[PDB]
């Protein structure tokens, strides 16, 4: 420890002497201002730079916390079941080439339209119309129409319907008590791959649909779930007409709008006495399934039509295309699809980003510049020396005597040393330059 | 009162607003002139006469809306005809405000369509503002007719007209001072040089009795820095007056000083909430030319002001009607994300709020120009190059620092901006480039607002604030709505940030008007040593890459003899010697016996602060992490399937089963007796000997009844 | 939730390595003074050395540095010799 105390010592004092003969080799006149000049480009780094290191976590935060994109979902899939048993009625249909009548995107024309018939919503009296229509068409105009995709899934079934007779005998048996059994509506919104986060974004919804304990309704389904022909399954307040499509959670509904399909067409629906999670899809479509056997009863097939809520012929509806092969309306979907994703969200952000950015300032200021920028006032006693001379004579005396393979006078010119740095009055009289 | 009356007529949106607005533009027009009986010339009985007038057309419009209600709500039927005929009459219909405000009628439920053709907001058959402006006026027709008006004649008449006498006395006052100002500054100038010969001739005898030590006559800086030594310091260290209306008379007459700064304050409230290209150039002008005027601006400034009010008002007003379509409602709808829209480019909406600023600003404007004429002071190279000539050199001047003002102000708006940094952006509530950016260019303000603060440079700060107001107008009201998808109305943080900034360059302007102070300043914070500087200089050195910067910009700003290092080892010196002062200072006003223990009250109360804070010092990371390292929680699973197959073949037997209602006979919840029957069991399950058995009825129990019948 | 953060020791390593920085560097620096800051951070009259740096900050301002340069030199004297420190800042007299 002695050793490195020393070689400290010889350290400050070399700096110290070599700091005096690099003033010596320029001097700086007395009495006359530091040049303006040398004030400026010495000024602007200094300034220029700690700005600059101030704001570079920031800068290099926004440079990084940019904004994603997701290209629009490649496929889309519906399916319609009763709970626990096979897919009912089950669509999929997709392709992004802008030419498919089926997964088409919004033409301007009919985006123009809905915003239209969204906007006219309102009534001359009752402010909360006012305060629904604007929030709907808030809703609607921060989506442009690359960000709106019609889909529309056919009416016949995809497959053939693949039930047991015996599983069919259990559906029917099921449904011919006082057990509820849901109708499951299920639609699948399935992104195309992005090698940036690497997971195949699948957004998928359940609308569990509850069947009336009403036997004569349930008669009904028995009945058309048998094979009998002219008994439709109805499906109440089941799919909606309007879907947003988030970058990673469920299908979100557009509360607003919905809320304007509510209570704002003139057919008001009768909202009054529902339950909360069931108002919310008061104002959904009611598909119609019809089993059409055709052949022997290997080849149940189900078809859907649906029916909106309130007016059907209500401008706020986008009209659905009969099938060109069949005749038949499609099942329309519209979708408000984001596009933006967090590429870190400040990393799970709860405060802790600015609380480690202030700790960093604060621990390399207090730890750089106040040290290394700012000579302490028990400092200038040591680094203001006006001549060095004898005391790096003194050190470089030591090392030659160390050097000499003697070590009699090595422990007293270290002692001489000590005393030196210990008593100042000794060092202010062992360091006067020259004379 | 007329106040009253102008709030009304801009509130409502008919011909019949229009006329309280020309009235109320007639009447304070021609200010107090008409509140005389110069010339007898039936001059007060054509006031009572006009006032009268007035009260009669107040009248007029409270009957034609009474009557008009009716024909609203009844009548309305003969609105609703086809084009053209229909269309004119519709029309009509809105700019007379021809609706229903009585709510508790019927509504016309076969004439709905045509209420959404023409569209009349409910908030203006209505009168309100009407019946007050009436109150106000009625009791002032009341005042019109009283013994103390009288008296107020006698104020007015053959003492108004002493206002030439007045501003004579008043520039006789202001002369004085300037006399009083200018001696002090001798004064002071002579102490400055008196103690720098003091100090000169202190030095020169020390090192005159020193010189038999002096060995070494500095040649360079550096020996004259190093040349400390003991020869210079062998020297000994040498209902009236009263205080209850004083507040009252300072606020009165600071008020009356100051009703230009407080006229340009209301310009830049009306500003920034009337946000549009109308309302820009009131603002702009005055910053430009009337509030830096170096003396008093022009009566041209007062008149052109006036002016340009008054008919913004109007055109305001007019754009508060129906008949153009954006103060429709499908328009307004329609356009109201982008703040780039015409409608809020121009200044102008439906405004639900009742803007009552410009009303402020018109009669402050106005009050002002009766305090000039009160006063008397109402009445080569150009004009611009008089302009400048004046500005430049100050024929009437006051000397006062201001800068920690600007600095307070600028601080507070640097504050606000980077706590309220959420509106200068935007789901997608993520710090954007352009905030950094203008971080950046807040502080550069901020550095080269104290570069030419150091410098004393005035054109300098004149060219900075002005681009300074013209860069804060167009980027405030054109750029930042555009980036931020965010109108200037709903801008609030922007909007208080830029009238902290309209304050700051009020203060600046002053600044230049009355120039820098040339007499020595100092640190601006250790003029007085006290437990407030104790604590605001503690905390600013406390603040990291703070006080280099200011150590830095001085150094580098002003002129000295010593380099950057030495300067910032001085500035610490500075700083250390001062802190120590002030702790001695402090010490000495509150002294502690000798002798005497510490009350132990004192220790109490200064003892469990500390100790508890560092104890939850010490304890809070692990209380964090325990509120934040919680259990979490799933539902049961919800759908089940199975699946029999040979290997790489189809579902030999596939199964799915689901449904979590506690009803369902596929997938049910473990009875209770079920779990106790399968539990006893298990219990049940051991031999006699082998306890292996033992042991594993043991595990087997405990792996069970971890698990709840949930 | 996080388990902690895939707890390998570091949470407890991290905690226990911010108490020993924040301890030494903000506690044994700001609340006990060293034994070479009592030099400097007790000194009974100040006085002299504010008036010292009061008068170079006047000459400075006074657009005059021939004596600029001697008080500071002055000052640096005055914090690099205690014993003129000690006779420099005794009291009133």
């Amino acid at each position: 420890f002695d050793f490195f105390n020393m070689e400290n010592f010889y350290a400050h004092i070399f700096n110290i002497k070599c700091a005096r003969q690099f003033e010596a080799a320029y001097p700086a006149p007395r009495g006359i201002p530091k040049g303006k000049l040398v004030k400026y480009m010495m000024g602007f780094p200094i300034i220029i730079g700690v700005v600059i290191f101030i704001f570079s976590p920031l800068l290099l935060w926004s440079l990084l916390n940019q904004i994603g994109t997701i290209s629009m979902p490649e496929k889309v899939t519906l399916r319609i079941s009763i709970e626990g048993y096979p897919p009912l009625y089950e669509m999929e249909a997709q392709g992004s080439n802008h030419d498919n009548a089926e997964l088409g995107m919004i033409k301007p024309d009919q985006l123009a339209s809905l915003n239209q018939a969204l906007t006219d919503s309102y009534t001359t009296r009752d402010t909360n119309s006012i305060l629904r229509s604007r929030m709907s068409v808030s809703y609607l105009k921060g989506y442009t129409y690359e960000d709106i995709l019609i889909v529309r899934f056919r009416p016949e079934s995809e497959i053939y319907w693949p039930i047991s007779q015996d599983s069919r005998n259990a559906m029917i048996d099921k449904l011919s008590r006082n057990t509820s059994v849901n109708f499951e509506v299920s639609l699948e919104f399935t992104r195309p791959y992005d090698p940036n986060e690497n997971a195949a974004l699948k957004h998928s919804k359940s609308w569990l649909v509850p069947i009336s304990l009403d036997m004569t309704i349930r008669a009904k389904i028995q009945s058309a779930l048998r094979g009998d022909p002219g008994h439709p399954i109805l499906i109440p307040q089941s799919i909606p007409a309007f879907i947003q499509v988030p970058n990673q959670g469920e299908l979100t509904l557009p509360t607003s709008i919905g809320n304007t399909i509510i209570n704002d067409g003139n057919p008001r629906i009768n909202t009054t006495g529902m339950e909360k999670s069931d108002e919310a899809r008061a104002w959904f479509d009611s598909l119609t399934l019809n089993l059409e056997q055709g052949k022997s009863q290997n080849e149940k097939m189900w078809i859907a039509t649906s029916e909106h809520p309130g007016d059907q012929n209500a401008k706020l509806w986008i009209k659905t295309a009969n099938t060109t092969y069949s005749g038949r309306p499609y099942l329309q979907v519209v979708g408000f699809i984001d596009r933006a994703f967090p590429s870190f969200l400040a990393k799970v952000f709860k405060g802790g980003v600015i609380a480690v950015y202030l700790s960093v300032i604060l621990v390399v200021g207090r730890g750089l510049v106040r040290g290394i920028f700012t000579t302490s006032p028990s400092t200038v006693m040591f680094t203001e020396l006006p001549n060095a001379d004898h005391l790096l004579k003194i050190c470089l005396d030591i090392y030659l005597v160390r050097e000499a393979k003697d070590f009699m006078l090595e422990q007293d010119l270290f002692a001489k040393l000590i005393f030196l740095f210990r008593s100042p009055a000794t060092l202010i009289e062992w360091t006067r330059m020259s004379k | 009162t007329l106040m009253s009356t102008l709030a009304a007529g801009i509130a409502g949106t008919s011909l019949f607003a229009l006329g309280y607005i020309i009235f109320t533009l007639t009447m304070l027009w021609s200010g107090n002139n008409l509140y005389v009986m110069n010339s007898t010339l039936r001059s007060f009985e054509h006031t009572l006469k006009r006032w009268n007038a007035l009260l009669g057309y107040t009248l007029f419009t409270i009957t034609m809306k009474v009557c008009l209600q009716i024909f609203g709500c009844v009548f309305l039927s003969w609105f609703d005809q086809s084009g053209g005929w229909g269309k004119t009459l519709c029309i009509v219909r809105q700019l007379f405000s021809i609706t229903c405000v009585n709510n508790e009628c019927h509504v016309l439920k076969e004439l709905e369509d045509f209420s959404k053709a023409c569209a009349v907001e409910t908030k203006e058959g209505n009168i309100g503002f009407d019946v007050i402006a009436l109150s106000f006026l009625v009791f002032q027709i009341r005042i019109f007719h009283s013994w103390y008006f009288q008296h107020c004649m006698v104020e007015y008449r053959s003492e108004v007209i002493l206002a030439n006498r007045g501003a004579v006395l008043k520039n006789q006052l202001i002369e004085k001072e300037m006399k009083e100002q200018n001696e002090q500054q001798k004064a002071k100038f002579n102490d400055i040089r008196r103690r720098t010969e003091a100090i000169r001739e202190r030095y020169q005898k020390q090192i005159e009795r020193g010189a038999a030590e002096r060995d070494f006559e500095p040649v360079t800086y550096g020996h004259a820095k190093r040349a400390g030594d003991y020869y210079m310091f062998k020297y000994d260290p040498e209902q009236q007056k009263s205080s209850a209306t004083r507040l009252l008379n300072a606020v009165v007459n600071c008020i009356g000083a100051h009703t230009d700064i407080l006229c340009y304050f209301f310009a830049i409230m009306t500003q920034v909430m009337t946000g549009g290209l109308i309302t820009l150039p009131l603002p702009l002008m005055s910053l430009f030319w009337g509030n830096l005027s170096n003396p008093r601006p022009s009566k041209f400034f007062w008149v052109t002001m006036i002016t340009y009010t008054e008919c913004v008002i109007v055109i305001k007003f007019v754009c508060q009607f129906a008949f153009m379509p954006y103060n429709s409602i499908t328009w307004r709808t329609e356009h109201q994300m982008d703040p780039m829209s015409l409608d809020k480019l121009f200044g102008v909406s439906q405004r639900d709020s009742f803007a009552l600023w410009d009303i402020v600003l018109l009669f402050s404007l106005f009050f002002h120009r009766y305090m000039l004429r009160k006063l008397g002071l109402w009445k080569q190279s150009g004009p611009i190059g008089r302009f400048i000539h004046q500005l430049f050199h100050p024929k009437f001047r006051y000397i006062r620092d201001l800068y920690p003002i600007m600095f307070g102000i600028d601080v507070i708006c640097f504050l606000i901006m980077t706590f309220g940094y959420s509106a200068f952006g935007e789901k997608a509530s993520r710090i954007p480039v352009t905030l950094v950016v203008m971080l950046v260019g807040m502080t550069l303000a901020i550095i080269i607002d104290r570069a030419l603060y150091l410098r004393k440079s005035v054109v300098g700060k004149l060219i900075y604030q002005v681009l300074m107001i013209a860069f804060l107008h167009i980027w405030v009201f054109l750029v930042l709505p555009n980036m931020t998808r965010r109108s200037a109305i709903s801008n609030h943080v922007a909007q208080a940030l830029y009238v902290i900034k309209s304050c700051y360059f009020l203060v600046s302007a002053w600044q230049i008007r009355n120039g820098y102070p040339e007499l020595c300043i100092g640190n601006l914070l250790t003029h007085s040593y006290g437990m407030t500087n104790m604590i605001a200089f503690k905390v600013f050195m406390n603040i990291p890459f703070l006080f280099e910067l200011r150590t830095a910009i001085d150094w580098t700003w002003t002129d000295t003899s010593m380099p950057l290092f030495d300067f910032f080892n001085m500035e610490n010196f500075y700083a250390h010697i001062f802190n120590i002062k002030c702790a001695r200072q402090f010490e000495a006003a509150y002294p502690a016996p000798r002798g005497i223990p510490k009350g132990k009250l004192v220790k109490y109360m200064m003892g469990f602060p500390i100790i508890i804070g560092v104890v939850i010092f010490i304890f809070s990371p692990l209380l964090l992490w325990s509120l934040l390292n919680q259990i979490g929680t799933i539902s049961m699973p919800e759908k089940v399937t199975l699946r029999i197959s040979i290997e790489g073949y189809p579902p030999l037997y596939e199964m799915e089963a689901q449904g979590s209602n506690h009803d369902n006979a596929e997938l049910g919840m473990i009875k209770p007796d079920q779990l106790a029957s399968l539990n006893q069991a298990l219990t049940d399950s051991y031999t006699t000997r082998d306890t292996n058995s033992i042991l594993r009825s043991r595990m087997s129990v405990s792996y069970l009844k971890g698990y709840t019948y949930e």
